[PDB]
């Protein structure tokens, strides 16, 4: 084998609608003991519970989301949707679509599930500012340990796209990790203890996008 | 509904524990991974029986109104988060904690608080911050207490939780809010707070 | 009042979803003269409606899309919602909302239309705007209608918007025919009409805003010129 | 459904019909404008009514099969296209197929222009976009006379169907998006335009060159 392919949109205004799409490998079978599911989680928190369609048409929800939820599939089109009303800025989150199977007389297995997607709510209220430096051109830090950019000045919904290592060299140079400066309004940076001064030798003038609103900018001084 | 702990330790190929509540009714409740977030896996159908293509270091036991995850040999992974679950009724889910663990045993990480000062060309982006990094601390904690010497401040909330590392010493950060009209009124901040008993001051200029 | 709007994402994945949403504004649910509507409109020619609620609170649409096509409006919002399932291609329009009006016996028109919101479907997707000032530049002055701007190049999609001076001053603006690029990228040169003798006395400033982001940007442009 | 000409001609201040022809057995009929995209305008809230909007130069009209809108007094907003909506086949809706109107015998004129080579910041990436805002003319068609250098068509051409303006009368406003190897090769860019008769002319010095 089965296998549960996960589609849908990356990002939203607050007050909207969400929709999702999710279809199979291996079998669609209306009876069996299979059924499929939906989950969410805002970052920062646990997994929690939306939806389930059983064996047939059969399908429930928890009652504290009934009026804002509902849920149909295609299976001539392939594909199983679910719907919500009015995203407030807190059902931002991870989502996940899976799988269902029957054990005994109403008792099943809950066991197998797609990649899953942020589902990404803010504000439209943001600006269109550049990326600024943090380079030696001022004596913030010596050559031998700076980073030059990757500022971006700030607004209301975080985050700049901040990222450090992922390469090779997982220890030595591990990262400072970074989500929030409520400077007057959200903002964000973050720095490893490399030499760099210049992109004279390596890629250290740093360039970023405000995933809220979606512009990558640049900016170097050396 | 459920309950779990915060976090438990112990070090590779030790054995370990984690709490969980549970019904006899809903004796279908079930122990699970998932890595920050990402591609959730089960490791028991109900609280007692491994399904086929999963793996054997670790139980669950026959534990009814309280499912209980012992392992027997800790490896690397079991520092994911791990979460704890049931069926409910009529169509329902029930949904657990989790917990983030650690295996602590592995080397540690201290004792990596330090500051970079703001550069001239930040006050561009309106900011003049303290680049007051975390990283190395064992298990991962910090306390309030900041200062600027005599000046005034209004610091922000700018502290993270603990979090992921790419060599599991743990880190964070406390980048503070420093504006460039609150950087003309106040200047002279410093990083002071407690990274697992340790701190430092390097006052700021631009 | 009577206002509407089509509010939602610019573009799409074909075997996806489209879901878009509309709001009341000086009337109310109940209206027995009055109701809502969905229409989509064909690029560049055609119109084509779509569904409907009444204040009697039953529902409708054509046939001749059925299985594809959804509605409903949560009362907790009282804001109406418009689903189509699975795209092709061809779905590619501006999508309306709007308020049907009735003499009744079964007689209506449409009252009031939103402005539209336009939808993409493509395997692609976005390209962020690039952005520079348009002005009578160092070897040009003597335009035989003049005119400044905020050029923008190799977008995708569509939406975007401009005036100058603090965003008021917008004398002789329109929408010219957009650049394509051949990558599916597309590009415009839209301008206020403005004086280009003035610059020594009066003198203006650009104001540009992107949608699939609210990238709003001004840029001064006071002395551009340096030649006839 | 719900048949309609593609378009009729009749000349300024001068009168027509407009009609919807197909399966018309509805009877309660109404009828709209769309023009350059805008939003759709209402003009008829029952087959011989209409309110605020346009209240005299336009007529609503019955008849069985032409379900009929009547215009007088045709003016330069006229070349828009125009729909009739009967009531449907029951809890049913529909529209016309469309009628892009044609007003013949107006005014047209040829282009007043602003016509520039780009900002330094594609310079400074290797690219060259000479601009030419083909603009203020009419009738809405072109023909082109803006061979020097062979500006008319390459890189970004626009040079392409006009759209209205604030001024009413047309643009078609289109680039020369090459490399810095326009400088190298391309020194005139003279715009002329005609519009079933007449020329106007601008052109600039290369950037580089
Ligand atoms: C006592 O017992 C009574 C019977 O003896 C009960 O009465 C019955 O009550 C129900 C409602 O509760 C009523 O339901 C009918 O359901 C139909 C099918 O769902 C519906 O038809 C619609 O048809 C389209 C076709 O494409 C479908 O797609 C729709 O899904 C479908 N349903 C809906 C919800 O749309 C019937 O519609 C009625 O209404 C229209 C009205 O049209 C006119 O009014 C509009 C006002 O805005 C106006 O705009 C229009 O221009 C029209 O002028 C009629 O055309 C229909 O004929 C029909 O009247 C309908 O909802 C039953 O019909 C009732 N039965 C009878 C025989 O009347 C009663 O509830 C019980 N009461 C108690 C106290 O127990």
């Amino acid at each position: 084998q089965v296998t549960l392919m996960e589609s849908g949109p990356a990002l939203v205004k607050v007050t909207q609608t969400l929709a999702v799409t999710c279809t199979f490998s291996g079998f669609s079978i209306r009876d069996s003991g299979k059924g499929v599911a939906w989950i969410r989680q805002p970052p920062g928190g646990a997994l929690e519970w939306l939806t389930s369609i059983y064996w047939d048409d059969t399908k429930y929800h928890d009652t504290s989301l009934k009026p804002r939820l509902t849920i149909f599939r295609d299976t001539s089109q392939t594909q199983v949707i679910l719907i919500l009303t009015n995203m407030a800025p807190l059902d931002t989150a991870t989502y996940y679509c899976g799988r269902i199977n029957n054990g005994g007389g109403w008792k099943d297995h809950i066991d197998f599930w797609g990649p899953g997607l942020l589902v990404t709510v803010s504000s439209a209220s943001t600006k269109g500012p550049s990326v600024f430096p943090l380079a030696p051109s001022s004596r913030s830090t010596s050559e031998s340990t700076a980073a030059l950019g990757c500022l971006v000045k700030d607004y209301f919904p975080e985050p700049v796209t901040v990222s450090w290592n992922s390469g090779s060299l997982t220890s030595g140079v591990h990262t400072f990790p970074a989500v929030l400066q409520s400077s007057g309004l959200y903002s964000l940076s973050s720095v490893v203890t490399v030499p760099s001064s210049s992109l004279g030798t390596q890629t250290y003038v740093c360039n970023v996008n405000h995933k809220p609103s979606n512009t990558k900018v640049d900016k170097r001084v050396e | 509904a459920l309950t779990q702990p915060p976090s438990v330790s112990k070090s590779l190929e030790q054995s370990v524990t984690i709490s969980c509540t549970g019904t006899t009714t809903g004796n279908s409740v079930s122990w699970y991974q998932c890595h920050s977030g990402t591609a959730p896996r089960l490791l028991i159908y109900d609280v007692n029986k491994r399904p086929s293509g999963v793996s054997d270091r670790f139980s669950g036991s026959k534990s009814h109104n309280t499912a209980s995850l012992t392992i027997f040999g800790l490896q690397a992974e079991d520092e994911a988060d791990y979460y704890c679950g049931s069926y409910g009724s009529g169509g329902s889910l029930l949904f657990g904690g989790g917990t983030r663990l650690t295996v602590l045993g592995q080397p540690k990480a201290s004792p990596t608080v330090t500051l970079f000062p703001p550069s001239s060309e930040e006050l561009q982006a309106n900011k003049a911050t303290l680049v007051c990094l975390i990283s190395d601390f064992y298990p991962g904690v910090v306390k309030v207490a900041w200062k600027a010497d005599g000046s005034a401040v209004n610091a922000g909330v700018e502290t993270t939780t603990p979090s992921k590392q790419s060599n599991n010493k743990y880190a964070a950060s406390s980048y503070l809010s420093l504006t460039s009209d609150q950087w003309k009124s106040h200047k002279s901040y410093s990083c002071q707070v407690t990274h697992e008993g340790s701190t430092v001051e390097k006052t700021v200029a631009p």
